[PDB]
RNA sequence: GGAUAGUGGCCUACCAUGGUUUCAACGGGUAACGGGGAAUAAGGGUUCGAUUCCGGAGAGGGAGCCUGAGAAACGGCUACCACAUCCAAGGAAGGCAGCAGGCGCGCAAAUUACCCAAUCCUAAUUCAGGGAGGUAGUGACAAUAAAUAACGAUACAUGUAAUUGGAAUGAGUACAAUGUAAAUACCUUAACGAGGAACAAUUGGAGGGCAAGUCUGGUGCCAGCAGCCGCGGUAAUUCCAGCUCCAAUAGCGUAUAUUAAAGUUGUUGCAGUUAAAAAGCUCGUAGUUGAACUUUGGGCCCGGUUGCAACGGGGCCUUUCC
């Protein structure tokens, strides 16, 4: 045989074995345990708002250089602190301490992107206006 | 939930009514009455959707409240009155009568009839029982109770009802070889002759029916309505006589008009 | 609430976004038939795929099956009525072998060109859009119209739309009004 | 090490755009592409090129 | 243009059977000017509070808040 | 026996010691209301289903109850709990998970608009009522169709450019009419309403995956880009820009989840010597699985479907019966 039961009345063992072995898949285990709700600072949500507490210069991983200008952000939803990249040439001058920022994921579902170590989030908005619209001269950051 | 429902949402109405989907949120809920909710045709539907006399429910009520419409010989000014199978709907204005019979597709077809046979209607004997004071009576499919029935009348028979006095004039017996209408199931609207009756004590009785074209189908005893003998129906049959043409021959019939 | 309203997509995007041969073929079709974007080609391909799937599901049944016969002859009937399919090849295995240009030819924008009503396919598209073409007694401004092979003989200019009608136009009226003075009086 | 966050974009010479005729958006642009690619406006450069040099 | 038409056998039946909005359109018996729906509902809700007729309570109102 | 509308440990009295469970009871979790269905799908599947229909349940949490045919009702009452409102301090009054609307929460969701004209419902009822429902407002949720140009003449090599002309028209605007319950809008139209038609299409990209630059300036492992591999260290096809080109296009990008890809959950259909994985070994209950053998084969018929042949079916004997 092939190491699994073939009998016409072995459906119970077949389905229980599949149930037991589905726990070795990352996504099935995460979904069935609800890790994203307990863990995962974004409590299973695509975006989250937070308050910038400090600007950070994070040294890029090898073989690169050029520290990446992230921000430490405390989420309003749960109080958790995360590090969020501020993507563009500049655009850290648009982000200030105690500013409210919308954060999104980095496109990798965790597992920090690129040469930035330990940064799984990126800044999309600051003070309610788009970071891209601020990098472009379309909009201006509200006074605070 | 806490009591009887009074509304009927659209898409929950019987499909036979051929009601427009995007007309409103509701369909006319058949009031309590002789036949059933699912097996009936509300007078509003018969007057606005099948005959197009009234344009809306308001005009349906205007028709009914001036005593034009008459169901089984009685005025029946109720807009959602549950007229059902083999009921006679006579309009004195536009003087004409209809018999509510099923077309081949299972919808309540508009079946124009003359007064000489609109005088009566047929009723399937739902039960035969002894009433109070030892008086026998017959309960028919339309909820009619008729006292002192012929002692040879049994359940699943048919009785011709005078519809002026509401008495038994004639009665047909459920037996092999008698003409039957099918009043439910997949074969609803089909007309044929009884071939055999399978008993199934405790279960549901089955009956085998052979239409004129020799098509043989089996259906439950609940939805077979005796309407006479072979070639001699006690009622005027609709345009199709319950033949159940397949879709291919239906397309051929349609394209024979070119 | 009221019954839900059914709606469907009429197109399907390609699986590979940047296939060079597919892109070139799509631009060729767009140029040949005066199409606005790749979505029209996507829509035609979606309809063609639906037709082919139906034909395959019919062919997988034994011949002289009632459903196969009914739905097959219905499919050939519709396709020959629109003009896509050939009268000779009504066997549904030549439905399996249809192509996108067969549907692109039966467009009203294509037919307005093929009948000489316009000087280019894009001119034809413009003429349809600007309410200049009627099919019967009906102005049609939809370039994707799928002429039913009975309207081919009847495609002509509108009674309105002063190219086949009788009106003087609008910019012509303004030009004449200014030329009344431009002539000196 | 912050405070260098604009070492390039800020000190990039601010060349303005160039006013040119608008492009024929839509079916007309599909026309432009068809004429620019399939009616042999010479860009062959061996087999097929799409940019000059 | 395509529309729908009715020809009543007499103007009496036309008045009896036609909807009032169509009659007002045509020029027959005109629109009855009732208050706006909100005001009418508020009025009936106000009237729901007073139990009998309002005059007998208006007497008490005047007596009390007149000293 | 009581109680119930009625069956029933539903409850009571006496009695018996039963009832469920590895074929998973019982317990725990569910960011679980169930289903019709939805997304994706060669086949098999995976995931979703608060939500237009059906069923259930609830009306801040519980409990109790009146009326009534029907409620353990909450736009009914009573109590406690938690909130919370007026007050002249004596008292009194509450329940938006109906429709709007507000606060809060958040990534995340609209008008305190009009009307019973349609759909239907209720009532003593053709007439009244109905935030049920419909109408419009907001609305790039999603879906359908498809403007942003078309055609001539000059000059050169079908194309070319700020060389020009006659046409075409809707985007709007608006008499009217229609549409409407009254409107709005669509449909239809008086007149007006194109010339860089400025009435000017964007969003992402141009090393590979992956369609599109060995072009120019800038910066110089900085700034930044880059899903991944990578690009940047003074000649950057990758950053910041200009030009040009590409892709989709009234849409396009980003994040998250999910599906296919995934034969990376494998029943179909995986792998286990060395890549992760054969239990140190044997016994053994449940489970799964388990050698062969009992009417076969002649014949005579009738008879349906395809075009005498084939294929199906029914019946008689043959030690048999249906
Ligand atoms: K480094
Ligand atoms: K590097
Ligand atoms: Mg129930
Ligand atoms: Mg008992
Ligand atoms: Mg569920
Ligand atoms: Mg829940
Ligand atoms: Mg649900
Ligand atoms: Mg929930
Ligand atoms: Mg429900
Ligand atoms: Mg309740
Ligand atoms: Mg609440
Ligand atoms: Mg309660
Ligand atoms: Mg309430
Ligand atoms: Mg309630
Ligand atoms: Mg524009
Ligand atoms: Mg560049
Ligand atoms: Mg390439
Ligand atoms: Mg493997
Ligand atoms: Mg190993
Ligand atoms: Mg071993
Ligand atoms: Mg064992
Ligand atoms: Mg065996």
């Amino acid at each position: 045989g092939k190491g699994k039961p073939r009998g016409l009345n072995s459906a119970r063992k077949l389905r229980v074995h599949r149930r037991n072995n589905r726990w070795a898949e990352n996504n099935y285990k995460k979904r069935l345990l609800g890790t994203a709700f307990k863990s995962s600072p974004f409590g299973g949500s695509s975006h989250a708002k937070g308050i910038v507490l400090e600007k950070l210069g994070i040294e890029s991983k090898q073989p690169n250089s050029a520290i990446r200008k992230c921000v430490r952000v405390q989420l309003i939803k749960n109080g958790k602190k995360v590090t969020a990249f501020v993507p563009n040439d500049g655009c850290l001058n648009f982000v200030d301490e105690n500013d409210e920022v919308l954060l999104a994921g980095f496109g990798r579902k965790g597992k920090a992107k690129g040469d930035i170590p330990g940064v799984r989030f990126k800044v999309v908005k600051v003070s309610g206006v788009s970071l891209l619209a601020l990098w472009k001269e379309k909009k201006e950051k509200p006074r605070s | 939930a806490r009591g009887p429902k009074k509304h009927l949402k659209r898409l929950a109405a019987p499909h036979h009514w051929l009601l427009d989907k995007l007309s409103g949120c509701y369909a006319p809920r058949p009031s309590a009455g002789p036949h059933k909710l699912r097996e009936s045709l509300p007078l509003i539907v018969f007057l606005r959707n099948r005959l197009k006399y009234a344009l809306n429910g308001r005009e349906v009520k205007a028709i009914l409240m001036q005593r034009h419409v008459k169901v089984d010989g009685k005025v029946r000014t109720d807009t959602t009155y549950p007229a059902g199978f083999m009921d006679v709907i006579t309009l004195d204005a536009t003087n004409e009568n209809f018999r509510l019979v099923y077309d081949v597709k299972g919808r309540f077809a508009v079946h124009r009839i003359t007064d000489e046979e609109a005088s009566y209607k047929l009723g399937k004997v739902k039960k035969v029982q002894l009433g109070k004071k030892g008086v026998p009576y017959v309960v028919t499919h339309d909820g009619r109770t008729i006292r002192y029935p012929d002692p040879n009348i049994k359940v699943n028979d048919t009785v011709k009802i005078d519809l002026a006095s509401g008495k038994i004039t004639d009665f047909i017996k459920f037996d092999a070889g008698k003409l039957v209408y099918v009043t439910g199931g997949r074969n609803l609207g089909r007309i044929g002759t009884i071939v055999h009756k399978e008993r199934h004590d405790g279960g549901f009785d089955l009956v085998h029916i052979k239409d004129s074209l020799d098509n043989t189908f089996v259906t439950r005893l609940n939805n077979v309505f005796v309407i006479g003998e072979q070639g001699k129906p006690y009622i005027s049959l609709p345009k199709g006589k319950g033949i159940k043409l397949s879709i291919a021959e239906e397309r051929d019939r349609r394209r024979a008009q070119q | 609430p009221r019954a839900p309203r059914t709606y469907s997509k009429t197109y399907s995007t390609p699986k590979r976004p940047y296939e060079s041969s597919r892109l070139d073929a799509e631009l060729k079709l767009a140029g040949e038939f005066g199409l606005k974007n790749k979505k029209e080609i996507y829509r035609i391909s979606f309809q063609l795929s639906k037709i082919r799937r139906a034909a395959r599901d019919l062919l997988t049944r034994d011949e002289k099956d009632p459903k196969r016969l009914f739905e097959g002859n219905a499919l050939i009937r519709r396709l020959v009525r629109v003009g896509v399919l050939s009268e000779d090849k009504k066997k549904l295995d030549y439905v399996l072998a249809l192509k996108v240009e067969d549907f692109l030819e039966r467009r009203l924008q294509t037919q307005v060109y093929k009948l000489g009503l316009a000087k280019s396919v894009h001119h034809a598209r413009v003429l349809i859009t600007q309410r200049h073409i009627a099919v019967g007694k009906q102005i049609v401004n939809i370039p994707s119209f799928m002429v039913r092979l009975d309207s081919e003989k009847h495609i002509d200019f509108a009674p309105t739309s002063p190219f086949g009608g009788a009106r003087p136009g609008r910019v012509a009226r303004r030009n004449a009004a200014r030329k009344a003075e431009a002539s000196g009086e | 090490s912050l405070a260098r966050a604009g070492k390039v974009k800020s000190q990039t010479p601010k060349v303005e755009k160039t006013e040119k005729p608008k492009k024929p958006k839509g079916r007309a642009y599909k026309r432009l592409l068809y004429t620019r690619r399939f009616v042999n406006v010479t860009l062959v450069n061996g087999k097929r090129r799409m940019n000059p040099g | 243009s395509v529309g729908f038409g009715l020809v009543y056998n007499s103007v009496a039946e036309a008045k009896k059977f036609e909807p009032t909005y169509r009659l007002v359109r045509y020029g027959l018996a005109e629109k009855v000017e009732k208050a706006s729906r909100q005001q009418r509902k508020q009025k009936k809700n106000r009237d729901k509070k007073i139990f009998g007729t309002g005059k007998r309570l208006a007497k008490k109102v005047a007596r009390r808040n007149a000293d």
